[PDB]
């Protein structure tokens, strides 16, 4: 019998490491069809913001113009979402772009020679010869100017190289951004990858101590099996460090000795960052979408 | 051409990683495997993004028309 | 106001007269919250019978059917699986919300 | 077509329904063809097992009784062929299921003894796994193929 | 009601290119004619070889409609075994004069008896519970 109290009981969370990129923690006593939805949202339901309209004055480099716009809306932005609302595409371009839905960023290089003295490296050789994303410039339109004066606007990896140039040519763009899912687009996924893993299970089955323990110790990851005597002879010491490479299946001294399995309720999830919001802030961004997907359903009259 | 910006298959961002790649090869001389796993790339999709690119921008931008000779 | 009467829409044609048997067709859904949904109302003791389904991948229609014992609609059915599912992820919430405060 | 004459005969004379055998030898020409010939041999093998949650999923994931597959307009089910340890269903009874919503209700069941093109020896000692049986329009034995 | 109850000796337990179900051949304790050969759910319910298993084929459970799943309050025949089936019988085959053999396929799982009297309880029916103990 299931209820919710009987879920909240039994379901546990451990969070094995935290950073500002990447987090890892564990799901234990949930089903696969819930945590494939939080899998799923975070890779295409929570918002983000992204490069999507491209206005280039001037384009005189190497790269085509609908090539470079590609690029940059592939770069991770530091804006926060939720300081903008979302743009309606029905009303005409004179009223769309307001300062409340939009971040407009700016590119104005120009490539000159630098006099030099010596099949030398262009940083040396020429003036602004690449263009990185930190050449792109937040230019606070509107009301804006004060509410994103405590953090302005950058690319989350400044050192993404958009063109490179030689002298006499040159970039004018200006780009607007806007807020959007990874369902419609992979640059709007604010995720580097969420996903898990189900706990691996390595049932040992009969002893096998002595030396037949010192080779299956190799046919796992080190800090998988460990040794004490023929007591305490060879066991798992932490299941959750396997990658489940199947190695020992294919030795016949342990083909009837040992199992694979998984533990089913329990997940490993591993969620890095593109750089605009912490992984931890994501998975409670993707926990609340969920529950609203549902309200949204609950409040809504069953039609015909 | 120039590098992806993002890799294909996982989404890492991996265009800010071919001029410290460059470096990891030429000034301290580690191999392609030592040099990319020091650069954070570990999926083997991230990984060929930047061990298999080939960065024909450089043979492109030889011919400029905007420059004398 | 005036709510959004084209999300949710219990096709009439596979609804029985007691309302124990329904089907529904939900727009811009797809595999995340039908198989969520799914597993949440098969705890029902009630429910007799429920899947989800996709029609065709190109649209994007989620239908879900419910089939009760009777004693209980298939849209009361429904309305105790969004809710229990609201419910489900605010432990979830809770549980990861106390353990980043305990690191 | 533009007038109800044409759509009359490309409708009940020249359907895909009508074209089911050709008329070079009378033999059929119309049938799954790849990937479903191969998940025939693992769904109705014996090794298939289905809890509730399973079964009565891929039961409305091929059959909607909105688009009119049902005879019914209920999906009706079948008991499980494991009843103590855990009630489960067997991935056979899953093909008796779908045989027994698309047929119509006031007809008896098929009653068909086949082969298959899999040996018996494939599946161990003892099997019987060759001959295909319908009883009643229940998938009793065998797996089922191109054949 | 019960049709058939009997004390069966496992002899060999056959895997046969499965992960989950096993053949079993059976010979009795009571009679010396009748000989079982069954496949069952391994997983669910582990045999070796020499066991003594309780085999009993009833008609049905100790007026309801249909299968549902269990509640708190139920009561049952299967209440006493340890792994009940539910099958149908397709074929009748007298083996020699005094031997009936009786085939049963539990969802393509399927089941030989053997032995002489059974046409005193032993039908063609749709259905017949089939239940194992110990």
């Amino acid at each position: 019998e299931w209820n919710v109290e009987k879920f909240k009981k039994d379901f546990e969370v451990n969070i094995s490491s935290l950073d500002a990129r990447e987090a890892n923690f564990d799901l234990i006593n949930i089903d696969t069809s819930i945590a494939n939805a939080f899998r799923r949202i975070m890779i295409s339901e929570v918002p983000s913001v992204a490069a999507e309209y491209v206005y280039f004055f001037n384009n005189t480099s190497v790269i085509q113009d609908e090539v470079l716009a590609h690029r940059i809306g592939l770069v991770p932005l530091k804006v926060d979402p939720d300081m903008l609302t979302w743009v309606d595409s029905n009303l005409p371009d004179d009223e769309k772009f307001t300062d409340e839905n939009t971040i407009v960023l700016s590119l104005n290089v120009k490539c000159t020679r630098n006099p030099d003295a010596p099949s030398t490296d262009p940083k040396e050789l020429y003036n602004n010869a690449h263009v990185y994303a930190r050449d792109l410039k937040f230019e606070p339109q509107g009301r804006q100017s004060t509410t994103f004066a405590d953090c302005p606007v950058v690319p989350a990896d400044p050192d993404i190289l958009l063109a490179k140039l030689r002298p006499g040519q040159e970039i004018s763009l200006k780009a607007h951004c806007i807020l959007g899912i990874g369902g419609d687009h992979a640059k709007f996924s604010p995720v580097s990858t969420a996903s898990y893993r189900l706990l691996p299970q390595i049932n040992i089955l009969q002893p096998i101590k002595g030396e037949s323990a010192r080779r299956f110790q190799k046919c796992f990851p080190p800090g998988v099996i460990g040794i004490d005597e023929g007591s305490d002879e060879a066991y798992v010491k932490d299941a959750r460090k396997d990658t489940v490479s199947r190695e020992v299946l294919r030795y016949e001294e342990f083909a009837d000795k040992v199992k694979l399995g998984r533990v089913r309720n329990h997940f490993i999830f591993n969620v890095e960052s593109a750089g605009a919001m912490t992984p931890e802030e994501i998975f409670f961004k993707s926990v609340r979408i969920l529950k609203n997907k549902a309200e949204y359903l609950k409040n809504c009259p069953i039609t015909q | 051409m120039i590098v992806p910006v993002r890799c294909f298959s996982c989404g890492k961002v991996v265009g800010d990683k071919w001029e410290s790649y460059l470096n990891l090869l030429q000034e301290d001389e580690l191999d392609e495997g030592t040099a990319l796993s020091r650069l954070g790339l570990k999926r083997y999709c991230c990984r060929r993004m930047i061990l298999t690119h080939v960065d024909l921008i450089e043979k492109f931008l030889r011919y400029n028309p905007l420059e004398k000779r | 106001e005036e709510p959004d009467r084209e999300k949710i829409k219990l096709l009439t044609q596979a609804t029985s007269e007691d309302g124990t048997s329904a089907s529904f067709q939900i727009v811009e859904e797809d595999h995340t919250l039908g198989n969520a949904l799914r597993y949440v109302i098969m705890k029902n003791p009630d429910v007799e019978f429920c899947g989800y389904s996709i029609p065709h991948p190109s649209e994007n229609l989620l239908n879900i059917r419910i089939q009760t014992y009777g004693e209980t609609t298939a849209v009361d059915a429904l309305q105790k699986g969004l809710k229990d599912l609201m419910d489900l992820c605010d432990v979830v919430e809770s549980k990861f919300t106390e353990k980043i405060k305990s690191m | 077509p533009q007038n109800e004459n044409a759509r009359a005969e490309a409708l009940n004379l020249a359907n895909t329904d009508s074209q089911y055998l050709t008329p070079t030898s009378g033999s059929p020409v119309r049938g799954l063809i790849q990937d479903h010939i191969s998940a025939g041999v693992w769904l109705t093998s014996k090794d298939s097992f289905f809890t509730r949650e399973q079964y009565q999923q891929y039961i409305y994931g091929c059959i909607r009784p909105e688009d009119g597959h049902t005879t019914r307009s209920k999906i009706v089910t079948l008991p499980p062929t494991i009843f103590k340890p855990y009630p489960l269903w067997t991935g056979k009874q899953i093909i008796t299921t779908v045989l027994l919503n698309v047929t119509p209700p006031d007809m008896p069941g098929i009653n068909l003894i086949s082969k298959n093109k899999i040996k018996n020896e494939y599946w161990g000692k003892g099997s019987l796994e060759n001959e295909v049986l319908f009883k009643d329009g229940a998938l009793l034995c065998g797996i089922l193929d191109k054949s | 009601n019960t049709l058939f109850d009997d004390i069966f000796q496992v002899s060999e337990v056959d895997p046969g290119r499965y992960n989950k179900v096993c053949r079993i051949e059976a010979a009795s304790t009571t009679q010396d004619q009748c000989k079982l050969t069954l496949d069952i759910n391994v997983e669910l319910f582990p045999v070796a070889a020499q066991d003594s298993l309780t085999v009993t084929i009833a008609s049905s459970l100790n007026a309801t409609r249909s299968w549902r799943p269990p509640q708190a309050g139920d009561r049952s025949l299967a209440d006493d075994y340890d792994y009940v089936m539910y099958g149908t019988a397709y074929k009748f085959e007298e083996v020699s004069k005094d031997l009936i053999a009786v085939y049963y396929s539990f969802g393509g799982l399927l089941m030989r008896l053997e032995g002489n009297y059974r046409n005193l309880n032993n039908l063609k029916q749709e259905n017949a519970y089939l239940l194992i103990r110990r």
